[PDB]
């Protein structure tokens, strides 16, 4: 059988993604005898098979659409031309921003199995069995596949682990198959706002949340900040509303705090995209009056009090 | 001129919640009932484009789901939705993104909008899903995570802009009539907290064979509580909370 994994690249880097779903194909298949196939999708896309020559890919497909970068009417074309050629019992692709533009298209069009944000796999047999979050990560709910012969899952971001080492994949041309696209992709963006930090270096923040109510609360932790020597940072809603620079911004959409040693998080919930900025941190302390958030699944050291008050007595205590 | 707008209402879990004895769901008895964040601002958006324009814009909102959903779009009507549509009937019971999609679209023929908006994902389930299924049935153009829309009632093209992964956007131009899904911060949602049309399955030609969990494209085994990483809890009083934080922060 084959395992279809849809590489991913944006400003002609590939995306590490990309090689987690390789991990999770490679361990996903039943034989030795078993292939997994890895196709890249773009006008330029040749560039990336040494990036994609690498451990655990039988056969690279490097399909050559329209546009550049992410496209969802090339991208969903590409796919199931692809899904047609290599008749492939699962394919993976990233739960990323650009497979949300059209994996639940594909998965419309054709009623091959389908579940998103998948974070385990397995086959019991020669059943397929995945599991995903419910109610706000509150439960695991496993699902499978009853009669599909091809399913499509999209893939947790950094869970699976990528393999070690290259590989000596047989590499193959296709064009896209001919669509004009229904949009034409313009300028990549950074948009304004201060940048006087860049997070992504620093080895200690108190990040703020939701839960610190009113724009009037975020000047107390900047200052609790400035007196701990912390970077202050905080979770998308408080730059959405403009109350923090977006360069503050923890998570997916936002900086990887790859440099943290250290992390407060003051009334953050801990959202999946949240984590993905900051759970690879080895102290995080986690702030928060709701014992069922789940920022305390990764915390190690939880304080379920109010912020105002801990944040007042840390000022205090530090002066 | 008329933007339809998908809304769901969906379920938050009261503490100590169980699952049901046959273990394919959470005991609804825990649930907690709200308008899904991203509607909020999927909502919002087409109220800024009816505010915007000098032309008519009729806003829609339509939500599958059962007699409990009312009074979400009760709210989206409060709130300035010109008109609200819930579309059920039992046998949609377990219908999955794909089949919610299909019902929606349905509705949308009918309809017949300029836009659809659609949240990005869904609060409880977050299946990132339901919307651009949609646009599959519709052959509709589409993009998915837009924080940025700039768009005229009655534009063959609009400009969106996608947030994507670390810290980044992409402008994007895209064919209009398009499904678009509405990224939270997109803009700030001022109510930040008309009878409801019901249609049937009927209504819209479709039988229990089209919908419900039978029809998904996956079933569910069992929804179970995971044992998840358990953090070491710093009980006491605030000062002594603090103490210890202070402590971790010298260690550090
Ligand atoms: C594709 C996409 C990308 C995303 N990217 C990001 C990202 O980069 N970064 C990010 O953060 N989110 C991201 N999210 C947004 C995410 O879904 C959440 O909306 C967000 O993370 C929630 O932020 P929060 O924890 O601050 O707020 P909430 O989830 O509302 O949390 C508020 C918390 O504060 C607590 N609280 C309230 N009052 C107090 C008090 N007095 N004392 C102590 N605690 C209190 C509550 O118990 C609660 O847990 C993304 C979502 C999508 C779909
Ligand atoms: N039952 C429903 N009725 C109407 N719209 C829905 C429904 N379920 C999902 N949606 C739409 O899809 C979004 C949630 O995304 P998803 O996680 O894919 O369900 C919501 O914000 C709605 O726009």
């Amino acid at each position: 059988s084959k395992i279809l994994v849809i590489a991913e690249h944006r400003r002609n880097d590939l995306r590490p993604v990309s090689l987690e779903l390789i991990g999770a194909a490679n361990g996903l298949k039943k034989s030795g005898e078993d292939k997994v196939v890895v196709a890249v999708i773009g006008s330029q896309a040749d560039a990336f098979v040494p990036a994609l020559s690498v451990n655990g890919v039988d056969e690279l497909v490097v399909v050559k659409g329209s546009s550049i970068d992410f496209d969802p009417d090339v991208f969903e074309a590409s796919v199931s031309a692809l899904i047609a050629a290599h008749n492939p019992s699962v394919v993976l692709l990233p739960h990323s921003v650009d497979s949300l533009g059209y994996a639940s298209s594909l998965a419309s069009k054709t009623g091959y199995g389908f579940a998103t944000d998948v974070y385990i796999v397995e086959y019991q047999g020669d059943e397929l069995v995945a599991t995903r979050g419910g109610y706000n990560q509150k439960v695991n709910v496993e699902v499978d596949f009853p009669g599909k012969s091809t399913v499509v899952l999209t893939i947790r971001p950094s869970v699976f682990k990528p393999l070690e080492g290259a590989g000596s994949p047989v590499v193959s041309n296709v064009d896209a198959p001919s669509v004009q696209s229904r949009s034409q992709n313009k300028d990549y963006v950074e948009v304004g706002g201060g940048n006087d930090i860049d997070i992504t270096t620093v080895d200690f923040i108190m990040s703020i949340g939701r839960g610190i109510g009113e724009e009037t609360n975020v000047e107390q932790f900047r200052e609790l900040a400035d007196e701990a020597g912390a970077t202050l940072c905080c979770s998308k809603p408080i730059a959405d509303a403009g109350w923090l620079p977006k360069s503050r911004q923890v998570g997916q959409s936002g900086k990887v705090v790859g440099s943290c040693k250290l992390y407060v998080a003051m009334g953050i919930s801990g959202s999946i995209q949240h984590m993905a900025g900051m759970k690879h941190v080895p102290t995080i302390i986690a702030v928060n009056t709701d014992p069922g958030a789940s920022i305390f699944t990764i915390a190690k050291y939880g304080i379920v009090a109010d912020i105002f008050d801990i944040e007042e007595e840390l000022k205090a205590q530090l002066a | 001129m008329k933007i339809l707008v998908a809304v769901k209402q969906t379920a938050a879990l009261e503490e100590d919640f169980e699952i049901r004895e046959d273990g394919m769901d959470v005991d609804e008895d825990f649930m907690m009932y709200d308008l899904n964040e991203w509607d909020d601002f999927s909502l919002e958006e087409a109220m800024k484009i009816k505010e915007s324009s000098d032309t008519d814009v009729e806003v829609v909102v339509v939500s599958v789901g059962p007699d409990r959903v009312d009074e979400s779009l009760r709210k989206c009507l409060a709130k300035g939705a010109d008109r609200a549509v819930r579309v059920w009937d039992d046998a949609a019971e377990g219908s999955d993104a794909i089949v919610v999609g299909r019902i929606l679209t349905e509705v949308i023929k009918k309809e017949a909008p300029d836009m659809v908006f659609a949240g990005v994902q869904s609060s409880d389930q977050a299946y990132a899903s339901t919307g651009i299924s949609v646009a599959s049935y519709l052959n509709w153009p589409h993009a998915a995570v837009v924080a940025d829309l700039q768009y005229k009632p009655g534009d063959n093209k609009a400009v969106i802009r996608r947030e994507l992964e670390g810290g980044m956007l992409q402008e994007v131009e895209i064919n209009c009539p398009a499904v678009l899904t509405i990224q939270l911060g997109i803009n700030k949602p001022r109510y930040a907290s008309k009878p409801i049309e019901e249609v049937s399955l009927a209504d819209i030609g479709l039988s229990a064979n089209d919908v419900g969990a039978a029809q998904s494209m996956s079933r569910v085994r069992r929804m179970y509580i995971p044992e998840k990483g358990r953090a070491t809890m710093i009980e006491g009083t605030i000062s002594e909370q603090a103490a210890k934080i202070i402590q971790i922060i010298n260690e550090f």
